[PDB]
């Protein structure tokens, strides 16, 4: 439920940690960025596309910790929406 | 109640004998301060007003002690800081006026104008001594104009209270405020110091009901060892509970401060939801607080302490409780 | 060890023969002092409570003695409930002695376990018991618990009232039962109820013992509960005047003296008038003495100011000042002295001469009989003489004149005391030197054949007052003094103390004469070096006696001659140092005098170089060499002032006079540096007005008086020459050289801390101990220390802070600036520091310990402690750093 509950005692270092908010402006992810930001062997991996990733790392910008922008959006892309629209055939589109 | 009568008679005793020799005046001051502290210890009802009046009397005692020091007889080049008591006196009275204004409840405008007047006297003493220690003219002009602006801000704030400050220090400053800006700063220092020496001692009208705010940390409790074990860098929780008595707006004024064993003083503003009010006049501050650091050679203790913040600028409020911490490397 | 000793004591406990058990039990508190470890204390007290429960009454008595002696270690008891539970079980024993020892045990434990209600019930039930020992033990325990618990006090006050008012309670038990009531100071209504009970006691039980006990405990209760103090005072005065018994009156006097000692400000004019009426009315001189002691105690405080021309107090003090009895006269004239030195009304002018002639009469009365009571009265009168000559300085000529006319006829002890008084008076005003000096000198002749015991101390005191009187050089007089010493003293300790006083008053030629005589008869080499160094310093200071105003060549010659002997002396004094008593203050004080005289020599040389090295063809500037050397002299004198300042700060144990003397040295250095600046370097921007309130310059010595006079003269001379001349004129040189010569003319005055160390203190400063540490795992340090003390801790200065400052450096910069101020709270402070060594080199740790006294003054006194810490990273972190560095 949090860092301090039992994660503060059961945590071993080479690890993968899914937490906080993808905005990087609150949550446990903020503390983790402040923790592992200094090193270069670590890395942050982004998945949520609704936040501009270059804006998310901006307040922690002079950091050596590798950042990966690999969004995993699964919404309808434009070719799928084109096929969908041509199948359904609505009189109008808004 | 003879306790109230004793309090009032002690206060009029020190007020009526303001004409004494500074040695005798100091003796009366500290006698009354000891009496008022003991009175606060005896009866819990009058502990607030005893502490209030005792703090004001301590301010006057420190001012009197500073003004009669052997620092005005010698000239400016022969000034020494090692034997200086007046700078320490000025800082102490400044802090005490803050404490008097904000910690105690039930303060009306007359108490506030008395406290602000004593604060102004403190600022004047600090200006005098800092003029004594320096020779460049830029610092004198700077803090002298800031102090005269402070006097103007005072007398503007308290126009209604001015006809009651009779023979007061501010009454003597108002006789010369339009003309003091004309004179050279050394003469301004001379005149304000001299007329500060013979300034009257202001009566402090007591409120009908008044208490000193108090906080009692109970949940950390500083019991013993078996420190808080947590991994380095990560966070260790610390549940904090305190009983706060006679505070008006704790959720906008009470700040939790922690002191790691270094310069860091991480200050926390708890949310207004954790300030409960189970009974009238007493609160409950049931707050979780978070601490963190890197690995330490062995366990050490962090001093967590309540603070009280006023409109910025803050004061200590409670007894600092230490809690041991054991950051183990991961 | 701890455990070994505890095991041995338990073995003694199980021994089953009473002797070894008692031995072990009474051996327990010494073990507590040896090893104050709370686990040991808790386990040991558990064993003690267990042997208390099962064991005959004598063993329980030994355990009670232990608990009474080990009251402080009771605070370190954790298993309080179990301990008390097994102590408390023996209250059910039918044996009343066992119950009595148990009640006394609970009374001894009232501090740690008040509000234990079953214990309260045991006190209450045992109070009305039949066995006398059980009732007394219950009374004692009730006293302790009433002192501790408010609930117990309010619960037991009614029982005590009904017990006194009960009729089956005998008189002696009532007497023991009354002073429980002095512990009813927890509450206002509680105190008021107790006061009502005590009034009922004095009215209904008017026997001398019971009124004494009741009105004395009522006094203590009103003393603690401050609301009842005025009615207590008026009750005591009423009993003093009305009750005819001398014992009751004596108690009224003694406890009014107690009240006047603790709350004099609460005394009213009516109370003082009533007491004065009592004193005038009484025919018994013992009572008159007692309430006059009370009056003198009041008059010492502000109560006289509250009391106020002519009045019953003044009539009393005039009447009693000439009393036949010496004690009444002494107290009455002390009252007169206090009133005279307090107020400045126009009727008091007639009162002062009355006081003076009263002091005269006391000198005629008390200076012959040599009784110890005569010594007490003489000390009172002489302290009064000193007081009203210091407080009313226009009245000191007559004081000294009667002291002179009486010094001829007084006995030896009276001569010692009057010489001390005269020395104080002479130190406080300098305008009476040569005349009274001649009279004390013609007195000095007849001291060789006075007695055998007080002769030495009389010689010391008389030579001291001779030196205070003198302010110049004496040759035939010094010959007479030296001849007297060789003829009659032949001791050296008297000669050494006389030479000490000669150094203190600045009479250095005859001090050199005495110190030189003492080299032969000393036994240890350290003292030989010390006495030789004192001889050289005294000779060096006397070299400056030959200075002359407006003769700078003679000034250079005299300063060089002084510096030669000063250098010989400082070498000898550094030879006098030892691991024990290292002459730190003396070394540093003499070294700063060395540097000051060398700076003066350099300044005079430069002032002469103004004309001995004219400027070049350069078209401040145009006087380049003289300006640069003026600047160097300015820097030197400022550094000298700073070194006098840190010497002051390192002098935490010194008396006030020594600190003022060092402060005067610093001020002379600052005066010379400021004169240099305002005359040569920065005259334009030094527009400072010397508007200091010089009237209140209360000089504490003739030496300090000359120091302030020469400061004032140099400063006003500088002020008169602020912008008059170009900054390299010969008048600037004349001003600076005259300042130097006038500063040197007043001779140096060594002080007490140079010769005599009191109130020593130091810090052991233990801390966690070529030390490696992982860079990531930043250092956690524990620093702790005890404050040592020589005799009484708080003689001059009180210590409540330790401002431990700690820093760090690399390649043994200033990376770990941090400090903590800790109150020791048991003369032992302990705190922790966290230190970062992210740099992978070696860091040296320097930790200091300054002290903030009660007034807020910081004294760099504590030891400078240094350790070396090796910082490094683990090989895995180092290896990943190397991989990641490229």
């Amino acid at each position: 439920p949090s860092i301090h509950g039992d994660f503060s005692n059961d945590f071993r270092q080479p690890c993968v940690v899914f937490t906080g908010h993808p905005s990087l402006r609150f949550g446990d992810v903020v503390h983790f960025m402040e923790l592992w930001g200094k090193s270069s062997l670590n890395t942050v991996i982004f998945t949520e596309p609704d936040f501009s990733y270059l804006e998310a790392l901006a307040p922690y910008q002079p950091l050596a910790m590798k950042c990966i922008y690999c969004p995993i959006d699964t919404r309808l892309n434009f070719i799928q929406v084109s096929k969908l629209l041509k199948e359904v055939q609505p009189l109008h589109v808004v | 109640d003879p306790s109230q009568q004793f309090l009032q008679q002690s206060l009029e005793r020190v007020y009526s004998l303001q004409h004494l020799d500074p040695q005798g005046a100091q003796e009366l001051l500290e006698f009354t301060i000891r009496d008022l502290q003991r009175l606060g210890e005896l009866q819990s009802e009058l502990a607030g007003v005893a502490d209030f009046s005792a703090t004001y009397l301590r301010c006057q005692l420190l001012l009197i002690k500073a003004l009669q020091e052997k620092l005005w007889n010698v000239a400016a080049p022969l000034y020494l800081k090692q034997s200086d008591l007046a700078s320490a006196a000025a800082k102490q009275i400044m802090e005490e006026t803050y404490k008097m204004e904000f910690m105690y409840s039930g303060v009306e405008n007359k108490q506030v104008v008395i406290i602000h007047h004593m604060r102004l006297q403190a600022k004047a003493l600090q200006l005098i001594v800092t003029a004594r220690t320096t020779r460049g003219l830029d610092p004198l002009f700077g803090m002298c104009e800031k102090f005269l602006q402070e006097v103007d801000f005072f007398q503007r704030y308290f126009i209604a209270d001015l006809p009651h400050l009779q023979d007061s220090f501010v009454d003597k400053l108002l006789d010369l405020m339009p003309r003091l800006m004309t004179s050279k700063p050394a003469e301004v220092v001379k005149i304000l110091q001299t007329m500060l020496r013979q300034s009257a001692f202001l009566h402090l009208p007591l409120p009908e009901q008044i208490h000193k705010a108090s906080a009692t940390i109970i949940e950390p409790a500083g019991e013993s060892d078996n420190p808080l074990r947590f991994t380095s860098g990560l966070v260790v929780a610390l549940d904090v509970d305190a009983t706060l008595e006679h505070v008006q707006d704790p959720q906008n004024t009470v700040k939790v401060q922690v002191l790691y064993p270094d310069g860091q003083a991480q200050m926390i503003h708890p949310k207004p939801a954790d300030f409960r009010n189970p009974g009238p006049g007493r609160h409950r501050l049931i707050t979780q607080v978070y601490l963190s650091h890197t690995a330490w050679t062995e366990a050490c203790q962090v001093e967590v302490r309540l603070l009280l913040a006023y409109n910025e600028g803050t004061i200590p409020f409670s007894k600092p409780v230490k809690v041991y911490i054991m950051p183990k490397p991961a | 060890d701890a455990n070994s000793a505890l095991m041995e004591l338990d073995k003694g406990l199980r021994s089953g023969k009473l002797g070894e058990q008692c031995e072990a039990v009474v051996r327990f508190p010494r073990l507590f002092q040896k090893y104050p470890f709370p686990i040991l204390i808790n386990s040991a007290f558990l064993k003690l409570a267990d042997v208390f429960r099962v064991g005959n009454n004598f063993l329980r008595l030994c355990v009670l003695k232990v608990t009474q002696q080990s009251e402080k270690h009771l605070e370190k008891i954790l298993n309080v409930d179990e301990f008390v539970k097994r102590i408390f079980s023996v209250i059910h024993s039918n044996d009343p002695v066992a119950r009595a020892i148990t009640l006394r045990m609970l009374g001894s434990l009232a501090s740690i376990i008040p509000e234990r209600k079953n214990a309260h019930h045991s006190i209450r039930q045992s109070l009305d018991s039949h066995d006398n020992v059980e009732v007394e033990a219950a009374v004692f325990a009730a006293a302790n618990f009433s002192a501790q618990s408010k609930d117990f006090a309010v619960g037991i006050c009614n029982k005590i009232s009904e017990m006194i008012q009960g009729l089956a309670t005998p008189v002696d038990l009532k007497l023991k039962l009354i002073p429980i009531l002095q512990h009813m100071h927890h509450d206002a209504i509680l105190a008021s109820s107790a006061r009502q009970l005590l009034q009922q006691l004095v009215t209904s039980y008017p026997s001398t013992k019971m009124v004494i006990v009741s009105l004395h405990t009522f006094t203590l209760l009103a003393a603690s509960s401050l609301v009842d103090t005025p009615k207590q005072i008026q009750l005591l005065l009423q009993y003093l005047k009305n009750d005819p018994r001398k014992a009751v009156k004596r108690l009224a006097i003694q406890d009014l003296k107690l009240l006047a000692n603790k709350t004099p400000h609460t005394w009213s004019r009516e109370n003082i008038q009533a007491l004065c009426e009592c004193a005038l009315q009484t025919p018994y001189d013992s009572l008159k003495l007692g309430m006059l002691s009370v009056l003198s105690t009041l008059s010492g405080t502000i109560a006289i100011k509250h009391y106020f021309r002519s009045s019953d107090l003044v009539k009393l003090a005039q009447e009693c000042c000439y009393h036949n009895n010496r004690g009444i006269a002494a107290h009455g004239v002390r009252v007169l002295t206090n009133i005279t030195v307090s107020c400045q009304e126009k009727d008091l002018l007639a009162l002062e001469q009355d006081a003076v002639f009263g002091l005269e009469s006391l000198l005629v009365l008390c200076s012959q009989d040599d009784s110890p009571g005569a010594q007490a009265t003489l000390k009172i009168a002489l302290n009064c003489m000193v007081k009203l000559a210091k407080g009313r300085p226009h009245l000191s000529q007559s004081v000294v004149e009667t002291l002179l006319t009486q010094l001829h006829s007084a006995q030896d002890a009276a001569r010692i005391l009057m010489c001390h008084c005269l020395a104080a008076i002479a130190m406080q005003l300098p305008v009476l030197g040569d005349g009274m000096l001649g009279d004390l000198m013609e007195l000095y002749k007849v001291i060789g054949r006075s007695a055998t015991d007080k002769q030495q101390e009389l010689l010391v005191s008389l030579a001291t007052v001779i030196f205070v009187a003198s302010q110049k050089a004496l040759s035939v007089e010094s010959k007479a003094v030296i001849k007297q010493q060789l003829e009659s003293v032949s001791n050296g300790w008297t000669v050494y103390r006389i030479a000490r006083q000669a150094s203190r008053m600045g009479n250095h030629d005859m001090a050199k004469e005495l110190y030189q005589s003492l080299l032969t008869q000393v036994a240890s080499e350290h003292f030989y070096f010390w006495l030789n160094s004192l001889k050289e310093f005294s000779h060096a200071e006397q070299c400056l006696t030959g200075l002359q105003e407006e003769n700078y060549s003679s000034a250079l010659s005299c300063i060089a001659e002084s510096l030669k002997f000063y250098h010989k002396g400082i070498a000898s004094l550094t030879a006098a140092s030892t691991p024990l008593n290292p002459l730190s203050f003396q070394c540093e004080f003499v070294k700063l005098r060395i540097d000051l005289l060398q700076a003066f020599s350099q300044l005079i040389c430069t002032c002469n170089s103004l004309k001995t090295s004219p400027p070049p063809a350069i078209a401040l500037q145009r006087c380049g060499r003289i300006s640069n050397q003026m600047k160097q002299s300015m820097e030197e004198f400022r550094s000298l002032a700073s070194r006098y300042g840190d010497l002051y700060q390192a002098s935490f144990d010194a008396d006030s006079a020594t600190l003022r003397n060092v402060e005067l040295q610093q001020q002379s250095c600052l005066l010379i540096s400021h004169a240099i600046e305002a005359l040569i370097l920065d005259p334009e921007s030094a527009s400072f007005q010397e508007y200091g309130s010089t009237g209140t310059a209360h000089a504490d010595s003739e030496y300090e008086r000359r120091m302030m006079s020469v400061y004032n003269h140099v400063l006003e001379e500088v002020e008169s020459l602020n912008r008059k001349y170009t900054p390299v004129s010969y008048m600037h040189t004349a001003c600076l050289c005259n300042a130097i010569i006038a500063l040197l003319k007043v001779p140096l005055s060594f002080q007490r801390y140079f010769f005599q160390k009191l109130q020593s203190t130091s810090i052991k400063l233990a801390l966690s101990p070529p030390i490696a540490v992982q860079n990531n795992q930043q250092l956690a340090l524990k620093v702790e220390g005890v404050v040592q003390h020589g005799s009484k801790p708080g003689l001059f200065r009180k210590i409540q802070s330790v401002c431990l400052n700690v820093s760090s450096t690399l390649q043994s910069n200033m990376t770990n600036e941090m400090e903590q101020r800790v109150e020791p709270h048991n003369d032992y402070f302990s705190t922790q520091f966290l230190l970062n060594f992210a740099i992978l080199g070696t860091h040296n740790i320097t930790v200091e310990s300054s002290v903030k006294d009660a007034n807020g003054i910081v004294w760099k006194t504590g030891p400078r402690t240094t350790i070396f810490v090796k910082s490094l990273e683990d090989p895995y972190s180092q290896q990943i750093r190397l991989q990641q560095q490229q």
